[PDB]
């Protein structure tokens, strides 16, 4: 990557898998070196080793290198010191919830735990920023409303709330979009959708413009044309 | 007095004169009245508290003078003016209903209520 | 292990805490409407009682009972059942008209022979004249209401918005009108069909009031119950927290044993 | 999952249903199964061989054993020498399956041995490099390309979790290495799934691409229904009156769970698993009362064995369900609404 | 028909100009059912 | 089921299931009252409470310590005893009746004792 | 406050307001801020530098930098070293503000050193004299006596809570030593309330002793109102007493 | 604590809760046992005291599930137990 960054003077897009294995590996040779392993057996120099890796991966005036480092969280607990140490060291965290995966949403990303330091009106523009705040609220409301829905029932709920839940369900299955690597799975090729298109389409849903479009007609499909088409497909 | 009452609202439950449509014809109560029970039929009602008179369309009920000059009135729902066009729409329904026929009571009542409202 | 078994049970308790919180709040919302109905109704009812009192109220009987279909009422269903049960020793053969599923379950155990009429859709709605009237129309035909010397209704009087006393009253029949003689201190003509009409009209008017009183008490008890639940859950949360903390310290101490192994190195 | 509690039994079931393929000729369908037993008493082993002989599967079983008495080095050496025996089959182009029961005691053996060897460090008292030991072992099982080999060694590691402590170092290590996790839950065992697999935590990473094509079609929304059942059921035991649709899920779900349950030492033919999942997914069993589900299962299969045995032959023989076969199957189920 | 059924039907008729409150409409519109019983055994539930 | 018989195994299965449910509803039992437990469950729970009490048997060495004469119950007797109880035949009698007693016959007799 | 939950942002805001006094000619009130970037990558600190340059704050700011890459001995001595810079200002009788961000990473570095020096681990596997270490650092800050000159070294340590684990050893020690704590709450941050301060779990033990008199007058009420607002947040699905609704309204606004 | 309990024959666990809440002797009888001392007593104090240990561990159970429908048998036990 350095050869690319430096000598080819180019941007790169690094990928490493899985960095818990990187953590684990160092711990083992700490022990074999007789160096007293720190908390939960993890090597003393864990932070500094991670740090060298991260520091090396950066935008210089030679290049720009974008690492995507997979991290495996044993028993899904992020306060485990090895994940927690990594949690600091990274810039654009993503949590993939098992639950959301199980709901059949592929992307399996947990949208309430998707955090990137950049996301502002100064970053992605005011419209994008505002829209994304609205999405977060809409989803958060839907999650909160699960308790009311749980006992009283979906039917027994406020009208304002019900439209928000229904819209949130439409957004929820909007996220589900096919992947090229889920030709192996579903058999449906991936769908590349522009930033502007996503902002526009998501705005419409929130306004309730696409409340003439079934919830499942957002399910596992990409683009707006497809979302409309799948409404027709389900209709016919 | 007058202690006009409905389950959903209480209209008077003093009210100097009350004019009531009863199976006993028409009854007027002013102050004390002789101690009676009268069944209120579906009705056009006038209630006066002082000289001021209020005009009512009433779904029938019961009237019972207590001998302490307390006119206990119970009825299901009332103003006449609020009720006063949909009743014409209803007449079409009521006529249609009479064509088939409890339905007899329904159609009869709908016509009766219309006639009684129509009276004022 | 310990840690997880504490946590999963604690999670159950937490989730229950949230649900009982949610329920209690919604219950408060419902309670205002329920209570509102009983005031207007009770005011209406008393005017009729003025007649019955002055007339004198002088008397197989009927039992009518009121609960919601819905549960988590509190102990409304079974306290009402208990106040019925005492008079089901005094009438073990009484024909029970059950206005609501919850009381139905308790009484159904006590005598299924007694169960003759039941009414659904009660609990969902807040008491309404339409319902009372229709129930009245069915009561005469189905239960042969006139046969009883006096009817009896059981309900829950909402004593305070934190209390309920299950209460009963006797609905006065045409038989009551017949042998009450200070009906003559309210004289009306033989031509008037006032006994058979007044009987029917106050059969419903009394029943509606009882229903309103019951519904308010039911919702009130439910709020009270869901509040006390939240409290009980908190105490258990605290007990498992103390256990959690001690367990956390003990695991750290076992880790300190690993540190002592490092000391052997 | 938790020690001994059907821990042996899950593995024996695999061996037993593979009797059907094994009896049949074509060596790729033959699994020359190797059962590795580490830390188990001679009597346990003796019962195992007796069971295997009772089901007469010893005709293809190899038992590699390292009894409790046998040395800690010999126990440590036992998985790696089992692997070579498997590789002889694998190399030959033959398919085989190696059950490594239980690696947890192997780790203890290497723990004791390493500490006696004065090996200084150890997370939970297991020195680092136990992951290296285990990983190299597990990576020695493979499906080999037609060009180079043809055999497939399949591996099933078995780790007995100490009170379900999955954060324990040895369970954590294995979880990363393995291509599936098959969590078994004790509470659900008592609840009556025997064996009990907690499917909520169980995964098979590779998943469907090795599931029977027919069975893949039928069990498509079986997962969704069950997953929904888990969520719905959790709220549902707060005993509130849920939406009727929600109680449809609940009712459908309850029946599905009961359908899954099967008794120990009984394997089942795939041809007769395709109907049950079809029936269930096509909701005919959703109606059928929970108590008499067991009766339905037995009887339905008997009924198809009697009448739609032509249909069963086709599902077996062709391993795919035509539109017509799906319809035939639907009709058959409807016809047996007797329960 | 019974006097209170007769009066009820009238109240329901009376809410039909339609210029009437929600409480009125609720007070004269119920979809409630009634399950008849005998013996235990239930003659079918049917709209009240 | 091929060792101690299918009937035994089935009987034991029901005991295990009942108790595991009862243990599961221990949380619910505390937070929400017995009455607030679902009716089907309320029977089950009550049955399980009886079963729990039923499991005690006075011992013949601890007969001194309990103060209750020790009861030893035959295996042939045991399967029968639980079977009836599971079908709720004798369920209608105190939890005390089930507490510290031997065979089914003893439970019945102790119901008579309690009734006095 | 909570892990990476714009902890640095809350701190950085203070520095910007110090621009107002710095611009001012009152030299005692020229607080020459010191930011102590501990284990923060050079890119992060570069962003910090750029942000500071944008807000024209570099011209009274000092950034002692021990980045993530920079070695643990440097990291260990990095807050101590920073303090010495502050002492010069304090000694000159001036005031300044030193923001230690974050001592949690200091702990880890000391741990790395201590374990390698074979010094025993202690509670939560941090070396035993981490308490002594933190106490040495945290007592250096101080407003000197009049005879010793009217100067000070204001300090504002930033402590990272793993999941809000105030139980944790390094937080407990530190919480005691400092006069006050401010405890930010993640839900509030997420709910867009930035600063995300959890008012209840934020206390100052010297507090209003230094507060503008004007500002004291018009914000006693504010404490009481907000106190009520916390309690009166407890309805959603009703109609409330007029007093309760007023409180709710006042609190929300 | 367990190491001592296992060696000792009988234990006499005392509860703070009972002590705080008056009740001195504060000796919890759920966790007080005697497994050798019950045959060390004079016959009078064996006769009079028969099965009272069970009874007050029936009182303990009874008030556990007391926290509506309490049969006369349970009520009798509770009334006796409290007294």
């Amino acid at each position: 990557a350095e050869y690319f960054r430096d000598e080819e003077g180019q941007d790169v897009l690094l990928f490493i898998d899985n960095i818990f294995r990187f953590t684990q590996a160092g711990s083992e040779v700490s022990a074999l070196l007789g160096r007293i392993p720190s908390a939960v057996g993890y090597q003393p120099t864990l932070a500094t080793d991670m740090g060298l890796l991260q520091e090396r991966i950066t935008t210089t005036k030679k290049g720009s290198v974008t690492s995507v480092q997979a991290v495996y969280v044993p028993a899904d607990d992020l306060t485990d010191p090895a994940p927690a140490t990594t949690f600091a060291h990274l810039d654009a965290t993503t949590v993939l919830s098992r639950g959301i995966s199980e709901l059949g949403i592929y992307p399996a990303v947990d949208p309430l735990d998707s955090k990137s330091r950049l996301l502002d009106a100064a970053v992605v523009g005011q419209e994008h920023y505002d829209v994304a705040s609205k999405v977060q609220e809409t989803l958060q409301t839907y999650k909160s409303l699960q308790d009311i829905i749980a006992i009283l029932g979906m039917d027994e709920l406020s009208e304002q709330d019900k439209l928000t839940v229904e819209r949130a369900r439409k957004i929820q299955r909007f996220l589900s979009q096919p992947f090229a690597v889920a030709e192996v799975f579903t058999g449906i090729p991936g769908k590349l959708v522009r930033l502007k298109d996503t902002v526009a389409s998501f705005k419409a849903v929130l306004e309730g413009k696409y409340d003439n479009i079934p919830e499942h007609a957002f399910y596992m499909v990409g683009g707006i044309e497809d979302v409309v088409a799948k409404a027709e497909k389900l209709a016919a | 007095k007058l202690q006009f009452a409905l389950p959903h609202e209480t209209l008077y439950s003093e009210v100097t004169q009350v004019n009531l449509p009863a199976k006993s014809g028409r009854i007027g109560v002013l102050a004390n009245h002789v101690p009676t029970v009268e069944q209120l039929l579906p009705g056009v009602v006038e209630v006066m508290e002082g000289s001021n008179s209020k005009k009512f369309f009433i779904s029938g009920g019961f009237a019972t003078v207590q001998p302490d000059s307390q006119l206990c009135v119970t009825a299901i729902e009332a103003p006449l003016e609020s009720f006063s066009e949909n009743i014409k729409n209803l007449l079409a329904e009521a006529k249609k209903n009479v064509s088939s026929s409890r339905e007899a009571a329904e159609a009869a009542i709908q016509v009766e209520v219309l006639e009684n409202l129509q009276s004022v | 292990a310990t840690l997880k078994e504490v946590e999963m049970r604690l999670k159950s308790i937490k989730n229950i805490e949230k649900i009982t919180k949610t329920m209690k709040i919604v219950a408060s919302t419902r309670l205002s409407k329920a209570e509102k109905a009983k005031i207007s109704a009770k005011k209406m009812d008393e005017a009729e009682q003025l007649f019955y009192k002055n007339a004198e109220t002088k008397n197989k009987e009927l039992i009518v009972a009121i609960t919601s279909d819905k549960g988590l009422c509190g102990s409304i269903h079974s306290q009402l059942a208990k106040a019925v049960r005492r008079h089901l020793n005094d009438q073990p053969n009484a024909d029970i008209v059950t206005i609501g599923d919850k009381i139905k379950m308790q009484l159904l155990r006590t005598h299924p022979n007694n169960i003759k009429l039941s009414i659904n859709g009660i609990g969902k709605d807040a008491p309404t004249f339409q319902e009372s009237a229709l129930i009245a129309d069915k009561l005469l035909s189905v239960m042969k209401a006139g046969t009883y010397p006096k009817i009896s209704i059981f309900y829950n009087d909402p004593v305070s918005s934190l209390s309920f006393e299950p209460s009963e009253k006797p609905i006065f029949n045409a038989k009551t009108i017949e042998q009450s003689p200070s009906f003559g201190k309210f004289e009306i003509d033989t031509d008037a069909n006032v006994p058979r009409d007044l009987f029917e009209y106050t059969l419903a008017n009394q029943m509606l009031t009882a229903m309103a009183q019951g519904y308010a008490a039911e919702i009130s008890a439910r709020r009270n119950a869901m509040d006390n639940a939240s409290k009980n859950a908190g105490d258990m949360i605290n007990r498992y927290s103390i256990l959690y903390n001690r367990t956390r310290q003990a695991v750290i101490t076992n880790e300190l044993v690993d540190i002592i192994t490092g000391a052997s190195s | 999952g938790d020690r001994q509690t059907g821990k042996t039994a899950v593995a024996l079931d695999t061996i037993l249903n593979q009797k059907r393929w094994n009896n049949g000729s074509d060596e790729s369908k033959k699994l020359y199964c190797v059962y590795v037993a580490v830390g188990q008493k001679r009597s346990t082993v003796a019962q195992l061989v007796q069971t295997l002989e009772q089901h007469d599967a010893m005709k293809y079983s190899i038992i590699v054993a390292a009894t409790a008495s046998e040395a800690a080095p010999l126990q440590y050496l036992a998985p790696f020498t089992a692997a070579s025996i498997g590789e002889w089959f694998r190399d030959n182009g033959k398919h085989a399956l190696i059950v490594y029961d239980d690696l947890s005691k192997q780790a203890v053996a290497y723990r004791q041995l390493s500490l006696l060897l004065r090996r200084p460090p150890g997370r939970e008292a297991y020195p680092g490099d136990v992951f290296y030991l285990h990983s190299r072992l597990l990576e020695r099982a493979a499906k080999l390309s037609e060009k180079e080999g043809s055999g497939s060694l399949t591996a099933l590691p078995v780790i007995e979790t100490q009170g379900g402590d999955v954060s324990a170092y040895i369970p954590t290590n294995v979880i990363s290495i393995t291509d599936g996790q098959i969590f078994l839950e004790a509470e659900l065992f008592y609840k009556g799934i025997r064996p009990a697999i907690n499917v909520g935590l169980s995964v098979s990473r590779v998943g469907s691409a090795a599931q029977v094509k027919a069975l893949k079609q039928v069990a498509g929304s079986l997962k969704l229904f069950l997953a929904q059942y888990r969520e719905v059921a959790a709220f549902a035991q707060f005993g509130s009156d849920l939406d009727a649709s929600t109680k449809q899920t609940l009712v459908r779900g309850e029946r599905l769970t009961q359908l899954l349950k099967q008794n120990q030492y009984s394997p089942l033919a795939t041809e007769e698993q395709v109907p049950l999942i079809y029936a269930g997914v096509n909701g005919h069993l959703d109606g059928i009362e929970l108590s008499r589900i067991g009766e339905f299962e037995s009887s339905f299969l008997s009924y198809l064995k009697s009448n739609h045995n032509e249909l069963l032959t086709e599902i077996r023989e062709k391993g795919e369900l035509s539109k017509e076969l799906l319809a035939s199957l639907k009709s058959a189920t409807e016809s047996f609404v007797a329960t | 028909i019974s006097y209170a059924a007769y009066l009820n039907v009238a109240a329901q008729a009376i809410r039909s100009t339609e210029l009437q409150t929600a409480s009125v409409l609720n007070r004269s519109q119920t979809d409630a059912f009634y399950t008849q019983y005998k013996n235990a055994s239930e003659p079918t539930p049917i709209t009240k």
